[PDB]
Parts: C-alpha cells; sequence; structure tokens
C-alpha cells in the first residue's frame, strides 16, 4: 500500500 | 534545545511511519507523516468537511495560542495524485520535547479520498526546503526552518526501522544509533528537495558500477525508485521475477531469497538487505510478492524512499550549505 508524497 | 520522538510504521509493510506532534495550548497530540519530499504542515481539523473526515482532528478554537493567519491559504498535490487545501493558523508545535512558537499550522477544509481512508495519519510534517511551501501569498517556514535558531546543531536525523520503531532526532547526532562513520554528500536545493547524487550501485556480490544517480531522500515515499536499467539489472538476478502491468510493477515469488542492493554515497557504500526489498504479498495468501525497487521512469525523478532510508542512519544537515549524511547501522 505504497505512499508517494509535491507536484 | 533538542527534541527526540519515536516513529512508528502504520502497518506491517512499513507503508509509512507516523510521529506524534503536540499542537496548540493545551497539547493536542496528532500522528503525522514526516515527509521530506514536501514542505507543508497541514492537519485534519474541525474545519475539514465532515463527510471527508473518518482521524484525530485539530481544533484551533480549543487552543489559546492558535492565531489565524489572515488572508492566507494553501493547496497542494502529491505524486500519488492525493491533494488537500484549507487555511492557516499560527500555533505552538512541539516534537519530542522540542517546542516552536508561531509555527504555521495548515488547516484542511478538504482532503482527497486517499487521506480520508487513511485513518492512522492525521496530517503531514513537511521537512523539505521552505521554497516548496504552498501557502499564499507569503510562504511559511517548515518546523525545521523555525527551530534552527534554538537547536544545538542545525541537523535532524531519521533512524527508521524495518518492521519496527525508529526515531527522529532534532539538533543532535546520536553516535550510538549508527556504526562506523558518517559520509556526507552534496545537496542541490535547486528543486527545493533534498537532492543529492549517488556514486553508483551494485547487486548482491556483483561489481559496483560507477554511474551518477541524481535523486532525492523522501521519507514520505515508500519504495526505492531508480532508473530502469538499474532496476532490471537487479531483478535479472531474481529468477521468478517479472514486470507485472496489472499489479503495477515488479513481482517475484515470496519464497525467493532476494539479493542485497548497494548504492554508493561518496566512496561509501550503504547495503540494503535483500529482506527489505521483499516488500510484501500483493494480497494476503498470495505466493507472489511486490518488489521494493521499481522504475522511476513514471515519476520522472529518482527517489530513495524508506526501503533505502530505513537501511541507514541519515543526517539532514540544515546548515547554510546543506549536506546529507549517510551511515550504516
Amino acid at each position: 500500500h505504497p505512499f508517494h508524497x509535491i507536484h | 534545545s533538542t527534541g527526540s520522538a519515536t516513529t512508528t510504521p502504520i502497518d506491517s509493510l512499513d507503508d509509512a511511519y507516523i510521529t506524534p506532534v503536540q499542537i496548540g495550548t493545551p497539547a493536542q497530540t496528532l500522528n503525522l507523516d514526516f515527509d521530506t519530499g514536501s514542505s507543508d504542515l497541514w492537519v485534519f481539523s474541525s474545519e475539514t468537511t465532515a463527510s471527508e473526515v473518518x482521524q484525530t482532528i485539530y481544533t484551533p478554537s480549543k487552543s489559546t495560542t492558535a492565531k489565524l493567519l489572515s488572508g492566507a491559504t494553501w493547496s497542494i498535490s502529491y505524486g500519488d495524485g492525493s491533494s488537500s487545501s484549507g487555511d492557516v493558523y499560527t500555533d505552538t508545535v512541539s516534537v519530542g520535547g522540542l517546542t516552536v512558537t508561531g509555527q504555521a499550522v495548515e488547516s484542511a477544509k478538504k482532503v482527497s479520498s486517499s487521506f480520508t481512508e487513511d485513518s492512522t495519519i492525521d496530517g503531514l510534517l513537511g521537512l523539505a526546503f521552505s521554497t516548496l511551501n504552498t501557502v499564499s501569498p507569503t510562504q511559511q517556514k517548515t518546523f525545521f526552518d523555525n527551530a534552527k535558531a534554538s537547536l544545538d546543531s542545525p541537523v535532524f536525523t531519521a533512524d527508521l526501522g524495518y518492521h519496527a520503531p525508529g526515531t527522529y532526532n532534532f539538533g543532535f547526532i546520536d553516535t550510538t544509533a549508527y556504526t562506523g562513520s558518517i559520509t556526507y554528500t552534496a545537496v542541490s536545493t535547486k528543486q527545493g528537495f533534498w537532492e543529492w547524487t549517488s556514486t553508483g550501485y551494485a547487486v548482491g556480490s556483483g561489481t559496483f558500477k560507477s554511474t551518477s544517480i541524481d535523486g532525492i531522500a523522501d521519507t514520505g515515499t515508500t519504495l526505492l525508485y531508480l532508473p530502469a536499467t538499474v532496476v532490471s539489472a537487479y531483478w535479472a538476478q531474481v529468477s521468478g521475477a517479472k514486470s507485472s502491468s496489472s499489479v503495477g510493477g515488479y513481482v517475484f515469488p515470496c519464497s525467493a531469497t532476494l539479493p542485497s542492493f548497494t548504492f554508493g554515497v561518496g566512496s561509501a557504500r550503504i547495503v540494503i538487505p535483500g529482506d527489505y526489498i521483499d516488500f510484501g504479498p500483493i494480497s494476503t495468501g498470495s505466493s507472489s510478492c511486490f518488489g521494493g525497487i521499481q522504475s522511476s521512469a513514471g515519476i520522472g525523478i529518482n527517489i530513495f524512499g524508506d526501503v533505502a532510508l530505513k537501511a541507514a542512519f541519515v543526517v539532514f544537515n540544515g546548515a547554510t550549505t546543506p549536506t546529507l549524511g549517510f551511515a550504516s547501522k
């Protein structure tokens, strides 16, 4: 349940 | 001054780590995801659209200190597509004893569906460089930019654990938390990220290949995203491995002893144990597992997430000319 943080 | 806090995985897959923060007077304790790949302090609050709220909420009206940054507003989007916005208050924030006054706390009026389903994460603590803060019209310093002037040393350290608690230190370097020495390496702030360049990589007991790899340390990123050629070289040693389009990446039998991975740091080498990379079954009961190293080709930016960070003791040195330290443990 991967997390992927600005764009 | 110094602060120390414990950091806990939100699950048995180290998908992420939460860290208790005390906001307002009296203390309102929230579990926050410390995200170095961004620079915003925002939290679920009384202002958040109720139906979007499932998390400990921040009530500024219950805080005597809390002020309202008038005419200010923030909106932010992340890699996973998630997003949130709202308005801003100034309030006291303390992390592991370290207390900062007038820290801008962003109140969420709305939060994308992903967060709402995320019960264990009350908000995030941005630890990137201030230039990436989304508040308008005037940007707001991060918790770290604010504490610097009262810290013993302008450094914070992330000692994440593999399926176990870790720690965030602020202002000092625990010489008992790591082994050997710390090798420091340049940091480019051009993107406002903790962006450095690795000297290369190796797979298991194969040969170290000197090849520049420009990426960023992002604790708020679960996996290790590297260029394609690198990644494939790794799985090529893993027999049952294959790229899966439906799952979204590299899978491999849960019974395969994975090779370790090595990324250069100066003339130094950090070795990611194979076990770390075996992230976890694609679903409970499956005999197929999901790799921790995946291609960065989609993100368009190399990212050393928790799979790499958690295998080392990292030093984010916030001095005038920043550097990133790395040491084994």
